[PDB]
RNA sequence: AGCCACCCGAGAUUGAGCAAUAACAGGUCUGUGAUGCCCUUAGAUGUCGGGGCUGCACGCGCGCUACACUGACUGGCUCAGCGUGUGCCUACCCUACGCCGGCAGGCGCGGGUAACCCGUUGAACCCCAUUCGUGAUGGGGAUCGGGGAUUGCAAUUAUUCCCCAUGAACGAGGAAUUCCCAGUAAGUGCGGGUCAUAAGCUUGCGUUGAUUAAGUCCCUGCCCUUUGUACACACCGCCCGU
């Protein structure tokens, strides 16, 4: 019966009552299920309420923790890109920066013209699995 | 008598807040950010499942005759969910299911005893049997 | 809803259905004559001869020329018929309904012309609107008096259908646009 | 195929409605109670909680699944 | 072709390892140092017995003029990582089928040879 | 109990069977007086092991379809004595006695089989069994719970609840009294 | 000759083992130092290195995961059975426990060819508390990323694991099609095999465990005759005339 608070944004998102907060945390890139669950734990939130709920000031420290994971003893491992070809240090990088490094990886790879980048260009799979059926129809 | 003939459930939750009565249960310094164990999608809700998981190891190191680190990680963890491939049985960590380990040896709750591993402590046996009737009056599932 | 007045077919009635998802039996065949209610079709009688095909083209949303056998104005089960059919032809009844398809909806917004069209109160828009032309009898009577109105300039501004905004602001233009 | 969302904030319009619906209410499952108010299913079950706090509602069934509440004692 | 500040825009880390410093470095620290797949290839297959031709990297380096690459050499081998002392050759690398010589540089670095020579189509039909 | 067994939590007592034709396919109280719906585990040894099978066992039996919902009755006795409690929430009735007059009126009187006439259609009035009167009441039944909960907040039990009591008096909100009469449909009609 | 019924019951109810007659241009020379005729034979067809067997607008099969609430979640409870495992003739285990690392894994030993240790094999399903609320949703995990272990002399063409993260179709699947009557269907895990690493493969296993024939030849195939045959290699046969 508490509605007076929904209005939130996670980077480029609006995020409120739509699922638990973490969950709508997930609206963005670089945080997943799992991601949103430390981030709010390393600020000490229940992540099993509302974002209709929980207003900003929270999140405005969520904000200042999703950029700084190290910092925030979110630690090296959990990172989405570990010691990066780009910031080579153990970035977790966030909802509009990781499309950056997503292709930032992968446009060096064509560059270099390593196996990664040869098999993304061709229209081949990147894996050495199976392509003859699959990624197709 | 035994724990057994008390409510698991409700000794795995009863011990957990007399953890929480010894005040320190040696958490391990990463449970805010671990994967935890392989078969879980997300991390844990809370950190005060380590006083449960070790409540639920001291009334397990009382049935046995003592048991360790490999013992202790078949117990919490079930089907590894293997995504496009079929689930299987596996052990998770290793590592936070012997600070569990140690942690109730610590406080005496289980010791280092025979048949390779943690037997009950006599304190534990009465401190597990305190509880159990403490499991025992309050309700019997 | 619908323009006419009464809610559901009757017995023996010629109704012009909208074929929505066609299913196990049959297909679950929704009236547009009468609002949007369901009836259904074979396993029984619908067809006369045997030459073993039903489509090659036709897609989805057809309409069927279909005849009421059994109407469950309770549980909502319309039976249909066009094995019974020697002189119910298809044409005359969708050529009606396409008028009747726009003689509703020249009488379901109404709601001074933005048109809206969704929605007002729903079955008070009827009584003022569109049942008042099925509530004016006969229903032969109603072709005509219907005829009236949407033969627009011919005239506008007469006999009743003086309900209910006033009305005229729809009964100028909305007439014509719809 | 089928896409449906509650409202999935806390609303009192809701459970003001919900501490007076509550003499229609006898079999009170939150699945019920998201369907007789546009409250989640979720929040259903801790406003629920608030209404058996109030005592004019009881638990008849607590499964891990979905909780049942009944309306007092026998009616 | 040769070591940083040149065949290099592509600058800091490949892995975690700046090729800029890299470069002065010895590679024995960078099986060490942020290279675990080069680890595994460093440490347990351990400078494989290619000697010969790494003496003929290091022939047709010194053979050739320093402003200059390498003449040729081959290899049969695609499973490379480029070493910051292999940085500027430029290697045959076989596929198989033929040999693809390829001038290695500071952005190459942590990459088998075996990624810059192609033992497969970009698959065609028709297409 | 050695007076008389009872359901888990309802009364096996009080149940009215107020059939024709299902005397002795529908009993809770006569012979079947269970606390706990399990007979052995099979049900198909036998023809004979239909009737011996009571109605309230056969729904925990009838549900566990949909090969995810397979092998899972624990799961399902659950559900169903979850639905039982749903019952009476809603009616007030015994909830066994709802589902004894679920079994009544879903239970068919005529049907069809089929039959070739001149290349056409017909299909020949027949009676079907009082077993299988049961058989198509308790499979109607057990179609509309698992569906309506499959993409709603409902759960089964509610889904199953709703079956039962509108099926315990034909409401046509049970997909098992909506089904019957297309059946049934089928024996005045053709030839 | 047999049936039905019931008694007992493990009842006149387990599942396989197993194969007549005859047939095969069934498949295998690449399982075979079973192989005729050959080929080549020191220039090998005896070899090593490298690569392809993986490639994809696509045709098809088999698997598998999916499409939520019996589901996902977070945890907690706790129940197997079949086997197997180092000390082996071309290469080698089960691992308690003790430890470190989220994990990956590292690691310390010791036990045990074994109802002795692994392993009181305390498996999964289950079972409960939840959070979630039927939202391509957290269902889904495709795809890919960065990085880390691990196996190998070499994985690059991601061998494999992991870490987070990018977060796909899919919200039930047409034409068609498959199977099957009780521990059966299904679900579930597990053991055995191929291995240096490397399963959605496979054979077993228990486990949870349905509805349904309980009949029939209707489909369909098979046996059993008669009948006609222009068929006889036998109707995919014949066989006409334009």
């Amino acid at each position: 019966p508490e509605k007076f608070q929904h209005i939130l944004r996670v980077l480029n998102t609006n995020i409120d009552g739509r699922r638990k907060i973490a969950f709508a945390i997930t609206a963005i890139k670089g945080v997943g299920r799992r991601y949103a669950h430390v981030v709010l734990r390393k600020a000490d939130i229940d992540l099993t309420k509302r974002a209709g709920e929980l207003t900003e000031d929270e999140v405005e420290r969520v904000i200042t923790i999703m950029q700084n994971p190290r910092q925030y003893k979110i630690p090296d491992w959990f990172l989405n890109r570990q010691k990066d070809v780009k910031d080579g240090k153990y970035s977790q990088v966030l909802a509009n920066g990781l499309d950056n490094k997503l292709r930032e990886d992968l446009e060096r790879l064509k560059k270099i013209r390593a196996h990664r980048g040869l098999r993304h260009f061709w229209g081949l799979r990147v894996r050495g699995q199976h392509t003859k059926t699959t990624g197709r129809r | 008598v035994t724990v057994k003939d008390v409510n698991q459930q409700e000794f795995v939750r009863a011990l957990a807040a007399f953890l929480k009565k010894s005040g320190k249960l040696k958490v391990p310094e990463w449970v805010d950010t671990v994967k935890l164990a392989k078969h879980k999608e997300l991390a844990p809700y809370d950190e005060n499942w380590f006083y449960t998981r070790a409540a639920s190891t001291a009334r397990h190191l009382y049935l046995r005759g003592g048991a360790g680190v490999g013992s202790m990680t078949k117990i919490y963890g079930g089907r590894q969910r293997n995504g496009v491939m079929p689930s299987h049985f596996s052990r998770g960590s290793k590592s936070v299911a012997r600070r569990v380990l140690q942690a109730l040896e610590g406080l005496k709750m289980v010791e280092k005893d025979q048949d390779w591993g943690r037997k009950l402590t006599p304190q534990g046996q009465r401190d597990l049997d305190r509880i159990a009737g403490q499991v025992a009056a309050a309700k019997k599932k | 809803c619908r323009f006419y007045q009464h809610k559901f077919p009757e017995v023996e009635d010629v109704v012009m259905v909208n074929v929505r998802s066609i299913a196990e039996m049959g297909a679950y065949v929704s009236l547009l004559e009468y609002n949007n209610i369901e009836g259904m079709i074979l396993l029984s009688e619908l067809s006369r001869r045997r030459i073993r095909s039903i489509n090659k083209l036709i897609r989805i949303g057809r309409n069927e020329c279909v005849v009421v056998i059994r109407v469950d104005k309770e549980k909502g089960y319309i039976d249909l018929s066009k094995r019974r059919v020697s002189p119910e032809e298809a044409i005359k009844c969708e050529d009606k309904f396409t008028k009747s398809k726009t003689v509703y909806s020249i009488l379901r917004h109404v709601a001074e012309v933005l048109e809206y069209t969704k929605d007002e109160q729903l079955e008070s828009l009827f009584q003022r609107t569109a049942w008042v032309f099925d509530d004016k009898y006969k229903r032969p009577g109603y072709g005509a008096y219907d005829a009236f109105k949407h033969a627009v300039s011919d005239p506008s501004i007469l006999d009743s259908l003086d309900l209910n905004e006033d009305e005229r602001e729809v009964l100028i233009n909305n007439i014509n646009r719809r | 195929r089928d896409k449906l969302n509650n409202l999935v904030l806390f609303d009192k319009a809701t459970y003001d409605k919900l501490c007076k619906e509550v003499p229609n209410y006898k079999l009170i499952t939150p699945a019920v109670v998201s369907e007789r108010l546009k409250i989640r299913g979720s929040l259903a079950r801790a406003a629920l909680q608030e209404l058996l706090s109030k005592g004019l509602i009881k638990l008849v069934s607590k499964h891990r699944a979905q909780v049942i509440y009944t309306r007092n004692t026998k009616g | 072709v040769e070591q940083k500040k040149k065949r290099t825009f592509r600058k800091f880390t490949y892995r975690g390892v700046d090729l800029d410093q890299l470069l002065d470095m010895s590679y024995e620290q960078l099986m060490q140092l942020y290279s675990a797949r080069q680890r595994r290839r460093l440490s347990r297959g351990l400078r494989r017995k290619q000697h010969s031709l790494l003496k003929r990297l290091r022939k047709a380096k010194k053979e050739a003029p320093p402003m200059e690459k390498p003449e040729v050499v081959k290899t049969h081998l695609r499973d490379m990582i480029i070493l910051p002392e292999m940085v500027g050759s430029m290697v045959g690398v076989y596929n198989g089928k033929t040999f693809n010589q390829v001038e290695i540089k500071p952005e190459m670095i942590g990459h088998y040879l075996g990624e810059f020579s192609i033992t497969y189509k970009p698959v065609k039909h028709g297409r | 109990t050695p007076d008389i067994k009872l359901f888990g939590k309802w009364s096996t007592d009080d149940v009215q069977i107020n059939d024709i034709s299902l005397q002795d396919y529908i009993a809770v109280k006569e012979k079947y007086a269970k606390y706990l719906p399990h007979s052995a585990g099979r049900y198909a040894a036998k023809r004979f092991r239909k009737a011996q099978c009571p109605i309230v066992e056969r729904l925990t039996n009838s549900m566990m379809m949909h090969g995810r919902n397979n092998g899972k009755k624990l799961m399902t006795v659950r559900i169903v004595k979850h639905a039982f409690e749903i019952i009476h929430l809603l009616t007030g009735e015994n909830p066994l006695q709802v589902l004894v007059n679920a079994i009544i009126n879903s239970g068919p009187r005529e049907d069809s089989t089929r039959i070739g006439r001149a290349g056409t259609v017909r299909r020949q009035a027949v009676d079907v069994s009082p077993l299988r009167r049961v058989n198509q009441a308790i499979w109607l039944l057990c179609t509309g719970a698992r569906e309506a909960a499959f993409r709603n907040i409902k759960t089964i039990a509610e889904c199953l609840a709703d079956e039962l009591i509108n099926a315990a008096k034909g409401s046509s909100n049970s997909y098992a009294i909506k089904k019957k009469d297309e059946l049934e449909r089928v024996a005045k009609s053709n030839r």
